[PDB]
């Protein structure tokens, strides 16, 4: 009965071809609420069902209503709650990042910043190794358009993960702050600054260095090698 | 609403087929909100806050030329002024502006005088590159259509600039097209500016700052070769050789010791230009040879300096076969 539910609300959002309209705007809202509430609940069935369904609503929607949704879908990050939700609609979020107009850019990364904070320090493997391909895309498509101060706390924040024990995070975290530098304001700067914070790590190395630091110092490095070039 | 950029290229030149054939501007029957958010891009542009301006901005420009005559070209100058005077680097943001506007206000009264002054000026605060260099071709073959009293002050003006860049080694000659630009543009230049042959010999006879590395050397050999063409082409062989005879060129300009602390850190005109040429080769094989093939120099670097060597090399055969030159080929026989 709820995958029913969740297929004949998708059934009903997309055959009104009412577009721009208050009300279908508000339907929407609660509708989509709804969608990441279908994918919450724990079978097999229920999540793919309102997975596929709720890439039917996003796909079948890019063209007229795109900021009513990455409104309802922002608003669905900061909450901050379940693994399995946050995850796919991080996902869905960094693929549409693209989307953006440089006229409302700015307002996404203020908002995207602390956001990026609190699920940068999620112990889950998942919601790391999911945030992997986030990080690039959000800062590939809303990277220029940051300060200097923003950037260099958003590093710092991405650097604190490299002590962890697991693989996963630091690669994560390595990934993450590379691509940061990829496209952030002034590549060569931060190439240089992360270039002082990552020997400032490792420095006289006749000393104790935690070795999975190590292992992740080295890890950032074979990213940003391919880069100073 | 769009973000991808060449749906928006595909939308602006389809707007500039609809206003070229002769319908009426009634795709926005109240207002003017396209041209507003075109005029808003341009804001975003300017800032640097955009993706992929790269293959968006000649389009816009073309767009608004051709909507304009009909927006007046004062406004369309301020925006490549706004775009050039703050803003990216310039081979893909202010110079694939200037080629619309320049392109469709020459080839096709006295403020037509006034925005062509504006646009000279602005093109000679960018000659550094080769493509401005192609746009003034066209604005010396279109000036020198007109009128030649003008053609020949606008080519004297641009020759005593060009001179000095070519001396200390400012302009962009890196590429062969650089070269093919450049010699194009002192044959189409005209002849009384570079008639005296004080500037081509004093922006000849001149010594890199350090030739360590390879850029530094590449344009100077560029520069070199690119007057020397002129001077084989544009001149004969006694007013060069007296030229020399008057000012004060000794051949130990770039001698041994000088090339080499520079990479560590009575006499005939014919002895002085013979010795130039034959040591000018010595330092391209020297280079071509005794230089690494990845750490020192790149892939199109190392074309690039074969293909000098090429052009020098053959610049010294026309030398030496032509007829003309008699006394540097005697020189050459009592030299090598």
């Amino acid at each position: 009965d709820r995958v029913n539910h969740c297929l004949t609300i998708c059934e009903n959002i997309v055959a009104q071809s009412v577009r721009n309209s208050p009300e279908f705007q508000k339907l929407l809202g609660i509708a989509m609420e709804l969608f990441l509430l279908c994918s919450d609940d724990a079978e097999s069935d229920v999540r793919m069902v309102a997975d596929e369904c709720l890439n039917k609503v996003i796909k079948a929607l890019m063209d007229s209503n795109l900021p009513r949704l990455q409104l309802e879908l922002y608003k669905e990050i900061k909450k901050n709650g379940a693994p399995r939700s946050l995850r796919a609609a991080l996902w869905r979020f960094a693929e549409l990042a693209h989307l953006v107009r440089p006229q409302k850019c700015r307002p996404y990364l203020v908002n995207l910043l602390p956001c990026l904070t609190r699920t940068s320090k999620r112990p889950e493997e998942s919601v790391q190794e999911t945030l992997a391909a986030a990080v690039p895309k959000i800062m590939a498509s809303f990277g220029n358009f940051a300060n200097d101060n923003e950037i260099k706390v958003l590093l710092k924040a991405f650097i604190a993960n490299l002590k962890s024990s697991s693989p996963t995070i630091r690669r994560t975290a390595a990934g993450s702050a590379v691509s940061i530098c990829q496209h952030s304001r002034r590549t060569q700067y931060f190439y240089s600054w992360l270039l002082n914070v990552l020997l400032g790590l490792l420095v006289p190395v006749e000393d104790e260095h935690s070795t999975l630091l190590i292992l992740g110092v080295l890890l950032t490095l074979r990213y940003l090698v391919p880069l100073l070039q | 609403t769009t973000t991808c950029v060449q749906l928006q290229k595909q939308v602006l030149d389809l707007l500039a087929q609809l206003v070229q054939l002769r319908v009426n501007y009634c795709l926005l029957d109240s207002d003017q909100v396209f041209i507003g958010f075109v005029l808003k891009q341009f804001e975003y542009i300017e800032v640097g806050q955009f993706r992929e301006s790269e293959a968006i901005i000649p389009n816009i420009f073309f767009f608004l030329v051709l909507l304009s005559y009909e927006i007046g070209i004062p406004k369309i100058i301020q925006l490549c002024d706004g775009i050039m005077a703050s803003g990216r680097k310039a081979v893909t943001h202010a110079i694939p502006a200037l080629q619309p506007i320049v392109h469709d206000l020459f080839v096709l009264g006295k403020e037509l005088e006034t925005q062509k002054e504006v646009v000279v000026s602005m093109l000679l605060r960018l000659i550094q590159y080769h493509q401005v260099l192609e746009m003034f071709i066209l604005v010396l073959q279109q000036c020198h259509k007109e009128n030649e009293d003008k053609w020949k002050r606008l080519s004297r003006q641009i020759a005593d600039i060009i001179l000095p860049m070519l001396a200390k080694q400012q302009m962009h000659i890196d590429s062969h097209e650089a070269l093919g630009v450049l010699n194009t543009l002192f044959e189409i230049l005209a002849p009384s500016s570079l008639r005296p042959v004080d500037m081509l010999l004093r922006s000849m006879f001149v010594t890199p700052n350090t030739m360590a590395s390879v850029s530094t050397v590449q344009l100077w050999i560029s520069g070199i070769l690119a007057i020397l063409r002129v001077l084989i082409s544009q001149s004969t062989e006694d007013i060069v050789l007296s030229r020399i005879q008057e000012l004060s060129f000794s051949p130990y300009l770039i001698s041994c010791t000088v090339i080499n602390r520079l990479r560590d850190g009575k006499n005939l005109p014919e002895e002085t230009f013979s010795r130039f040429l034959l040591q000018l080769v010595g330092i391209l094989l020297e280079d071509i040879v005794t230089k690494q093939l990845k750490v020192e120099m790149s892939e199109q670097q190392h074309t690039f300096y074969c293909q000098e060597l090429g052009t020098l090399l053959m610049c010294l055969i026309h030398i030496f076969k032509s007829g003309m030159f008699r006394r540097i080929t005697a020189a050459a026989t009592r030299l090598f």
